[PDB]
DNA sequence: TGCGAAATTCCATGACA
DNA sequence: ATTGTCATGGAATTTCGCA
DNA sequence: TGCGAAATTCCATGACA
DNA sequence: ATTGTCATGGAATTTCGCA
């Protein structure tokens, strides 16, 4: 068997609704699985529509052999495989109601629920801007199984970027009583 | 003047008229037989004045003034007066071409890292597609990488919408631009030390600068224009399909794809290399970091016959950048203050600014 | 095909397949074990479609083709197939630069006679002056000598005026002129006729052809500046001295002016010649007989290490000579009818029209 | 003595009131000593303004040592004077009521009256278009005297239009009784 | 240990406004 | 305070298949 | 029959849209 | 059925003045 390898698998997702910001609604979530790489792509809504037009943005950049996702309505139209086809790449089911990712990309997800939640109280509505450093600050993130962060293992140098705080990522005490403040 | 000439006329000798040939008086003026014929020798209190006629006759150059002069007159060294002159002619100096060529360009060393440099331009207007009419190419110095960016003016706003998508991936250290309205404005400086990534300038007027995305520009339209041969020029849908279209070409000098240097492997595209299928991912950049320091790097070629280059305090005038129809194509000239590689120089204008400057923008003052 | 490889697959010998090599089966597909690694050999059925492929992701050159293709298979004579394709593909051969110069320049001899050839020429338009934009430049073949007409257009009846002027002086063999609107309009034809004045045109958009007036016109300009430095550039009333300035010139290389050509002796003008003072005007013309047969002329240059010369029979593009944005820099291939001399031929446009063209607008059609 | 040469001295003269022709009334009349070779200008007026206009499209060609005139009033005014002077040409009056030239000017002279009148009769408002052929004719006329045309001694060479028919020039008798009825 | 032919490398040419 | 670049396709050179 | 310096010639460079 | 040209100013070469 082969050793795993960057653009092997993406794993896709999306996140919302959220606040409105700018216009946008949701988050796709793209993460390779080899290296934990993370591309965010804000959209207007969950559809077969919005992934394309998205994924044909990462997918000038990169294609991958393999897409895996839960079976949202969004990835398992026949308009989003015809996409795939037409791309050769092979689209990938986890079985309803019990999703499989695996160890490195689970807690990936984890991470970004948690970097998102964090970040949008205080500023809910602001988030479209911040999905930049969201991003590299994932992707600059050390790894305990591996010794390398996804910019490492993506692109085989050290960033411009380094992000040194391993950050607190829980909800600090006043952000805990203001969040549910924001939710009344 | 008259003093010099009476001591020749009583047949003393002089420094500079040879003693061999007969010189008189006649018609009040002092003559001399030359085997060209019989020529006047003015005072030298004359001289200048004479010189000056001839020239401006038609502003010539130096054997083109001396003929004229010649066929009247005769009197020592008669071209150092000529060349004294050329060299005070405003006129002359500041619309006249330049004869002697810069000299051989310099080849920078490629970009250690991807992200070290990024290079960036605009191309367009482009026929309208979409109510787009303009392109952002990014191109990383290192692996050749491109990015692209349809855009509706070649603005700061333009690029730093674009910019901030692209830094999702990676923050550059620098980028480097020509002198675009777009990437000189203090907006864009402001956004980029936010970022804490240098700004880098191309000297004005000098394109070759920005060299490595000027010439991607180039595969960007030839393939564009190829891909529409028959068609409406809907550029706008195609960008995406000609980004990944390049970043995954072969340069036939260096064996690897733009993609290969950035990533050590092949996504999933048509005819995807696999040597690497049975590395780790460890082992697999650990060839990658090897195949990156032995890529082969150009030399400085050989300096034509007649060029020149640059010297602290030398005399050299900048190209007028978009001269007026019959004005000159050159400032006045100017002072090298420094040179900072044998291709770039920095000069005091008169004004007197401190400009960074290409010597391909200028010539060095003729005749001192 | 499978015929072929079947064969192949037995351990026997086919033409092309070296028999070092061990040849299987494995997935449905025939393989091969070379020194890079397995590589697919596909039938023989099935590979154009596969150079097809590789070519059409970026319509790249031999190598760049090659090198996607040599990812996955491999076939005897590989590049072979690559060339084939190349040489097919509309798009990359109306789109692609040449990248063989043409051949050296030729000198053709200067005209024997004053008023045997002019060159006419229009510059323009210049800042209005007294309502007059252009300029005529008109400069005999043999001498230099130039005429110079302020004109509101560069148009046949405006030609015509000047001309009626001129040609009071003497009518001349022949006018070369460009492709102008002004010069092949069948009025103008009509009025040299009338004259028996015999006209010549240089190829299309090839200026080097009418080379000794566009020098002048440099003359011209350059003079014009200079006169005009801190003045607003009211040139009209300049046309006039500049002409006398230039016609009374020396060329460095001759050691005569225009004037002299033209006449064998100076008039009243600065600096005058004397040197003929003293022959009677039938000596005198007899010395210039003999100064017009003496004048140096240049050679054919060396040709570049990579030129083309045209051969009858060949394909050869003509580049467009004003395309529109992002559409291709060349014609389709055309056939060589006739080798006029080494720089100009007449070819078959697939239209087909003849038409003369020079080679400096002609690239050989690549890959045969 | 030098011999005689080409510029050495320029002869002038006007001729008309004309039959106007396309708004002009007199020729200027210029003709070169040592070699007869003849220059004309249409002009509005024998003033010494119409005249400075013309000769400064010639003398933007060449330039004569020497100007020779009666003394006309264009050609003894002050500001032919300076125009003169500025370009370093001598100038040269006849004395008044006794106009000489030389014997091969005297005869050019008479040649251009009667070549004109010739053509004046039958388009007597035509000759502005026809003062080109006009002079081209002059110009390659044999000289009886020297061997050559003025063209030939201008410029050393034969031209492209020798004038083969050493014309008429008289009036033809149906030209005689027309002439008396243009006049009438 | 050397031949013919194929493969690879060299590099002038030209175009990015 | 900065600096030319590189796809391209014939030709020149090297390597390959075989002996 | 030779030296130093001035004169002349050579010629690459660049610009005519 | 047509085709490059030539001013320019440093450098390279030749000639000049003298002996
Ligand atoms: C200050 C200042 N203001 N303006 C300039 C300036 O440079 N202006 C021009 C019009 C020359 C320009 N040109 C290019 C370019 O691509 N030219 C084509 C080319 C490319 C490569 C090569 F080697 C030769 C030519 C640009 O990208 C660009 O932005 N500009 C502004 O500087
Ligand atoms: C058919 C047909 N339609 N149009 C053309 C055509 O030639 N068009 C252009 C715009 C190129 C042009 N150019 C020049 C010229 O002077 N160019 C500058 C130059 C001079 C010398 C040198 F060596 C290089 C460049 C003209 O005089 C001229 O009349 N034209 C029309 O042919
Ligand atoms: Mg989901
Ligand atoms: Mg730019
Ligand atoms: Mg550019
Ligand atoms: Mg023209
Ligand atoms: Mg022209
Ligand atoms: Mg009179
Ligand atoms: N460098
Ligand atoms: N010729
Ligand atoms: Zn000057
Ligand atoms: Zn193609």
């Amino acid at each position: 068997d082969r050793p795993q390898k960057p653009f092997d698998k993406f794993f896709i997702d999306y996140i919302g609704p959220l606040p409105p910001s700018q216009g946008y609604l949701y988050v796709l979530v793209v993460v390779d699985g080899m290296t934990g790489f993370t591309w965010l792509y804000p959209t207007k809504a969950p559809s077969t529509s919005a992934t394309v037009k998205s994924l044909n943005v990462l997918t000038s950049i990169a294609i991958p052999k393999v897409i895996h996702s839960d079976q949202g309505a969004a990835f398992t139209s026949s308009t989003f495989a015809e996409w795939a086809k037409e791309r050769g790449i092979h689209l990938e089911f986890s079985t309803p109601y019990h999703p499989q990712s695996s160890g490195k990309v689970e807690r990936k997800n984890s991470d970004i629920k948690r970097l998102l939640t964090k970040l949008l109280v205080g500023r809910p509505t602001k988030w479209y801007d911040l999905l930049p450093v969201v991003q590299l600050a994932l992707n600059n993130t050390y790894s305990p199984v591996l010794k390398y962060t996804p910019h490492q293992l993506l692109f085989g140098i050290d960033s411009n970027t380094p992000f040194a705080n391993q950050d607190t990522l829980d909800l600090t005490r006043e952000e805990e009583l203001s969040l549910l403040q924001e939710i009344r | 003047l008259d003093a010099e000439l009476d001591q020749l006329l009583q047949g003393h000798y002089i420094k500079g008229y040879p003693k061999q040939y007969t010189y008189f008086l006649e018609d009040g003026k002092v003559k001399v037989s030359r085997p060209e014929g019989v020529k006047i020798i003015p005072p030298q209190s004359d001289r200048q004045k004479i010189v000056l006629q001839a020239h401006n006759l038609a502003h010539t150059g130096r054997e083109a003034t001396l003929l004229k002069i010649a066929n009247l007159y005769w009197w020592p060294n008669m071209r150092k007066d000529v060349v004294k002159q050329l060299g005070r002619c405003q006129q002359c100096l500041i619309t006249n071409a330049s004869n002697k060529a810069s000299g051989p360009i310099l080849r920078p060393d490629r970009p250690q890292k991807p992200f070290d440099k990024f290079f960036i331009d605009y191309i367009g207007p482009l026929p309208p597609s979409q109510g787009y009419l303009y392109v952002l190419v990014v191109v990383d110095g290192m692996t050749g990488f491109t990015w692209l960016y349809p855009t509706k003016a070649p603005s700061t706003s333009a690029t730093v919408k674009s910019l901030n998508v692209l830094t999702s991936i990676a923050i550059p250290k620098v980028i480097h631009s020509d002198q675009g309205a777009a990437f000189t404005s203090s907006t864009f400086a402001e956004w980029a030390k936010e970022r804490g990534i240098h700004l880098e300038f191309s000297t004005p007027y000098h394109p070759q600068s920005s060299g490595k995305v000027e010439r991607k520009n180039s595969d960007i339209k030839r393939l564009l224009t190829k891909l529409l041969v028959g068609r409406p020029t809907k550029w706008y849908d195609l960008l995406p399909v000609v980004q990944l279209a390049l970043n995954n070409t072969y340069s036939p000098v260096l064996k690897y794809t733009p993609h290969q240097l950035l990533f050590g492997i092949d996504s999933n595209t048509p005819f995807a290399n696999q040597d690497t299928l049975d590395l780790t991912r460890e082992e697999e950049l650990s060839l990658l970091q090897e195949i990156r320091t032995s890529l082969y790097h150009p030399s400085t070629p050989p300096a034509s016959s007649r060029s020149w280059s640059p010297v602290v305090g030398q005399l050299v005038q900048e190209r007028v950048a978009r001269p007026a129809s019959l004005r000159p194509r050159w400032h006045k000239p100017s002072t090298v203050l420094k040179v900072l590689n044998p291709r770039t120089v920095v000069i005091l204008d008169h004004l007197g600014n401190n400009r960074t400057v290409s010597i391909d923008n200028l010539k060095p003052t003729s005749h001192q």
